[PDB]
């Protein structure tokens, strides 16, 4: 009986999912946010470097 | 999730009807090409049904046409299939399996054994 | 008035410069077009450009004043570059030509046949052909050598310097820049419509069950509206004895520099992947 | 300006002249075929001489082709064939004699057919098994009504060719399979692309032939539609 | 029997999507209304590399941001310069129809794979480059493949299987079942520790390279999913399908967060990555270009028009200093 097999695997793969520590979405928004604003002048293609730095001139 | 439920079906007598709808979720059902593949216990998975994106062009696979119909409610997110003057050689399992890609009329792949999009299935049984 | 007229072709050479101009540097310059027939229609618009650039300009002088203004060598030096690059133009057009020719009756062995090899031998012809027929036949003086006291008649009745052509000469270059080149594009034209149509008839019968016209009449009324006239007046003259007006003879030739100047449209903008890659850039 | 900068520059210009040979030694003078069908089809027996991804080269006058037979992957299709997006054509192959799966070698059809992007791929159809057709029809225990009720309005065309050796309802059965093919190849055609019917047999020699004719045909037409004549 | 192992199926996503509700306080786009736009960002394309004589199938930026291994049906897996344009390698393809490549982190190794079904394995700085490994057992075609070392290879596979394979012993030290449709695409997270993919199945699971099984399963798309890569945080990826929509999941939260489509596009996306800051999401469609968003307003910031065929691949330097989009046009631009 593989069909039984493959459905308890669907179900333990399923229980794991549930019992997952969801934090908030609004806590993972701010952690994304905050992400941004710490990486801001650090990514060149969102603050565009000067051609001198530019190695791609 | 792109969930397709299937209701309606079950036991009847030849020559009966017995109209099968399935609801549709996790997708904006009328930006998809429909399809009503069936499995007969002990043969492959059989394309019985079609429709289009509007529901303009409709195909029937040759040993149904006429005696079947199908009909796309886009609001009802259930796609529509009247079997009437049923045949013994119909007792299958219906999948009201959609095909992966919208904006298109190609559904290269539906009746493969593990299709991702199809339904659970409807187990209509006629003697 | 000789001010609009002059304004008339004028107008005529910017228009072949340009058009020329945005031929070649769309062939140079668009890596995608590097095709081998792109490259024959480069050599062709190159043809045209220096054409325009290097033979136009003084025969509007030539035109416009009737008389030439310029030196007695570099009347014979600017007749030797009008009669090359008009030869290389139409060798260039019927290269053209047998290259569609290949590409449509011999579709699988045809880049196998018309590489980049065979296309430079065709560009080196239309442009040494050309100059040595075209050279060597006015400066070691053949265009009348056998026919003298008429040639220095007619250029001593009027005109500063005319291009004078006997009866063997006439024939000869006839036969040698519009004639063979000429009948070459007609017959590898007339086999491609047939092929055309037929193909375009087996489509519509299974449907059931001519914008070739339009492209080959584009291309072969604009070749011969612009030069068979010309040449079967040079023709003539010897064998009429000189009689038509230098008028006449005006037109002719600035028709046969409209060709040129309509060679870059019908050849290069005509195609959508020349308009569209055009777009690209403009 | 460098020694490592001289030295890298030279060894990229070898680079590209070494794509550049092995470009044009490859490339010129071959086509390349996407082989299709199923398993009960000649789909590996289509072209009887000169025999993962299979693969097959043959040359009829001259021509390469690379006659490429996936056969390895999963039933799911629809993302693998992507790649086979400039093949010259598509050698699908039917089995006419058994109608059960005829309808999903239909679907097959039209789902290549209508799909982006094997929208400008020809297809060469060979209807196979046509001594397998010719003994069931004329066995006549399966009717082909049954599997298809539009075979009693229809009606043998007029253009049809008979064979030296065949019985009238032979003809109409092969040519109702090759119409019924044709009206999906004629349905949604940008011209970019046509069906080549081409009726063969287990035992027939002439099908490279008949490829190298119909892939002639086929780049013909390209040429001419790039070319604006048609 | 299954009846009843169906209903408890039921019952427990009944359970994961009453607690994702739950968990979904706010959506982000709902808490950034007050964020000043980022504007239009433009990009000019600095190193056009053409050489490849026929489609271009996948690349991988270098961990240095100078070399970039592209991958095309003609055979060829060339390693570009992009600061010179100079092609340092040119490895010839046994089988024409690669399908993904890859640049190991060290630069040491250079991955190969398509409807061979091999990962092929090259020694990009040999002694003497031959053919190192021909990993082998997978029995539908490669579509991406990354690597976590020299020694350590995760390659995505056709048949809805995707598995780690140790190069040097040659079979699948772990395979990562669970997928009912065939595997697209790979994203390795920035710890390397954990790794997602979207499938044929419109669904994308997290699992965990050493233990072995899916830890979480996304399922937010409508059709089939063909990239996917983390966000530079590691605790969220962004995912296109052939739906024509990004979308962006975080890990934490077990469910989506954002929706990047329009009704103007109706494409699907071939190929997705995220910026240095994260905050641009840098996505190639079917439509002959690439379009440029913005992961905190959902609002679509910049386009990359300029390739003449569909865009097939698309990657970000570790420094983000320029992206290479490899298209169908046989030409790979670098837009900084
Ligand atoms: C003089 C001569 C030829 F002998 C042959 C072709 C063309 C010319 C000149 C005059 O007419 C034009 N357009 N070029």
């Amino acid at each position: 009986t593989a069909s039984i097999a493959q459905a308890r695997k669907l179900v333990e793969q399923l229980k794991m999912e549930a019992n997952i520590d969801r934090i908030k979405v609004s806590k993972a928004a701010a952690d994304l946010m905050a992400y941004c604003e710490a990486h801001a002048k650090e990514d060149p293609l969102l603050t565009p470097v000067p051609a001198s730095e530019n190695p791609f001139r | 999730q792109v969930q397709l439920q299937e209701s309606g079906g079950g036991l009847v007598q030849p020559g009966g009807s017995l109209r099968l709808s399935c609801a549709a979720s996790g997708f904006t059902f009328s930006n998809y090409k429909m399809n009503w593949v069936r499995q007969a216990p002990g043969k492959g998975l059989e394309w019985v049904s079609d429709i289009s994106q509007s529901g303009a062009s409709i195909s029937y696979t040759g040993s149904v046409k006429g005696r079947f119909t199908i009909s796309r409610d886009n609001a009802k997110n259930t796609l529509y299939l009247q079997m009437n003057s049923l045949k013994p050689e119909d007792t299958a399992v219906y999948y009201c399996a959609r095909c992966p890609a919208p904006f298109t009329r190609d559904c290269f792949d539906v009746t493969s054994t593990t299709y991702a999009y199809r339904g659970q299935g409807t187990q209509v049984t006629v003697s | 008035v000789r001010a609009s007229l002059y304004s008339l072709m004028v107008l005529i050479i910017l228009t072949t410069l340009v058009g020329n101009l945005i031929v070649i540097v769309s062939i140079s310059h668009f890596k995608q077009l590097h095709t081998p027939t792109n490259w024959l229609i480069h050599s062709m618009a190159t043809v045209d450009f220096l054409l325009g650039c290097l033979v136009m300009p003084y025969s509007m002088v030539r035109s416009a004043e009737h008389c030439w203004y310029f030196g007695e060598v570099f009347c014979k030096i600017h007749t030797s570059t009008d009669i090359m690059l008009s030869s290389a133009s139409i060798f260039h057009l019927s290269f053209i030509s047998i290259d569609r020719y290949y590409a449509v009756c011999d579709p699988l062995r045809y880049k196998a046949k018309m590489n980049i090899l065979v296309i430079c031998v065709m560009i080196f012809i239309s442009w040494s052909v050309p100059a040595v027929f075209a050279f060597g036949m006015i400066f070691l003086e053949l265009n009348f050598k056998g026919a003298e006291e008429i040639y220095y008649k007619h250029v001593h009745c009027r005109g500063g310097c005319s291009v004078f052509f006997s009866k063997i000469s006439g024939v000869l270059t006839f036969m040698t820049s519009f004639y063979i080149p000429g009948s070459i594009m007609l017959c590898v034209y007339y086999r491609i419509y047939l092929i055309a149509k037929e193909q375009a008839r087996l489509i519509s019968d299974a449907n059931q069950k001519r914008k070739a016209v339009k492209t080959l009449g584009i291309v072969m009324g604009v070749f011969l509206i612009c030069w068979c006239p010309f040449f079967i007046c040079t023709v003539m003259d010897p064998f009429l004895h000189y009689i038509i007006p230098p008028t006449l003879n005006d037109v002719l030739i600035w028709f046969g520099y409209l060709n040129s100047t309509f060679n870059p449209m019908v050849y290069a903008f005509f195609y959508p992947w020349f308009r569209k890659a055009l777009k690209m850039m403009l | 300006v460098s020694a490592e900068d001289k030295a890298a520059a030279e060894r990229s210009k070898m680079i590209d002249k070494n794509l550049r040979e092995d470009g044009e030694k490859a490339a010129a003078a071959t086509h390349r075929l996407l082989l299709l069908g199923a398993d009960n089809s000649g789909k590996s027996t289509i072209v009887k001489q000169m025999r993962g991804i299979f693969e097959t080269k043959f040359q009829v006058d001259k021509v390469n082709f690379h006659m490429f037979d996936v056969g390895a992957q999963r039933d799911e299709r629809r993302k693998w064939i992507q790649c086979f997006n400039d093949v010259t054509a598509i050698i699908f192959v039917v089995d006419s004699s058994d109608y059960n799966r005829l309808q999903e070698a239909l679907n097959d059809f039209k789902s290549i057919w209508n799909n982006r992007w094997l929208r400008t791929i020809s297809v060469i159809l060979f209807l196979n098994k046509q001594d397998l057709l010719a003994e069931k029809v004329l066995a006549g225990k399966s009717k082909i009504e049954d599997y298809f009720p539009e075979f009693a309005r229809y009606t043998t065309p007029e253009d049809a060719t008979p064979e030296p050796g065949e019985d009238p309802r032979v003809t109409r059965a092969k040519y109702f399979i090759r119409d019924e093919f044709l009206r999906i190849s004629t349905a949604s055609g940008d011209g970019r692309h046509y069906c080549y019917p081409h009726f063969t047999c287990s035992v027939d020699t002439e099908n490279a032939r008949r490829i190298f004719n119909d892939c002639r045909d086929i780049i013909q037409r390209m040429h001419l539609r790039q070319y604006e004549l048609l | 029997e299954l009846d009843q192992l169906r209903q408890e199926a039921e019952q427990l996503k009944n359970q994961i999507r009453d607690a994702r509700k739950a968990c979904a306080d706010a959506t982000l786009s709902q808490i950034t209304n007050n964020i000043d736009p980022v504007g239009r960002i433009q990009m000019r394309t600095r190193r056009t590399l053409r050489g490849h004589l026929a489609k271009i199938y996948a690349m991988h930026w270098g961990t240095d941001s100078r070399l970039l291994v592209s991958a095309s049906q003609d055979g060829k897996l060339i390693i570009w310069d992009s600061y010179t344009t100079n092609k340092v390698h040119a490895i010839p393809l046994r089988s024409s129809w690669v399908m993904t490549c890859a640049y190991a982190p060290s630069g040491n190794y250079v991955a190969c794979g398509g409807l061979d079904n091999i990962c092929s394995i090259y020694n990009l700085k040999t002694r003497e480059v031959r053919v190192s490994r021909e990993l082998a057992g997978h029995t539908g075609y490669l579509s991406c493949c990354r690597f976590l070392d020299d020694n350590q290879i995760v390659t995505s596979s056709g048949d809805t299987t995707c598995a780690l394979w140790d190069i040097e012993t040659g079979q699948q030290t772990t395979t990562f079942t669970g997928h009912t449709g065939d595997v697209m695409s790979l994203s390795l997270a920035p710890d390397t520790r954990l790794f997602v993919s979207g499938a044929c199945d419109a669904s994308a699971k997290l699992w965990d390279v050493r233990e072995g099984m899916c830890r979480q399963t996304f399922t937010g798309h409508e059709s089939d999913i063909n990239a996917i890569c983390f966000f530079p945080n590691g605790n969220a990826f962004a995912t296109g399908s052939d739906d024509a929509t990004c979308r962006l999941f975080d890990l934490r939260a077990d469910q989506e967060l954002m929706t990047y489509s329009h009704d103007n596009i109706i494409c699907g996306i071939t190929s997705v990555s995220f910026s240095k800051s994260g905050r641009l999401l840098l996505a190639g469609y079917d439509d002959f270009n690439c379009n440029v968003w913005d992961a905190l307003k959902a609002d679509r910031a910049g386009v990359l028009a300029g390739h003449d065929n569909r865009v097939s691949c698309l990657g970000v330097t570790d420094d983000g200093m320029a992206v290479a989009t490899g298209s169908w046009d046989s030409f790979l631009k670098i837009w900084n």
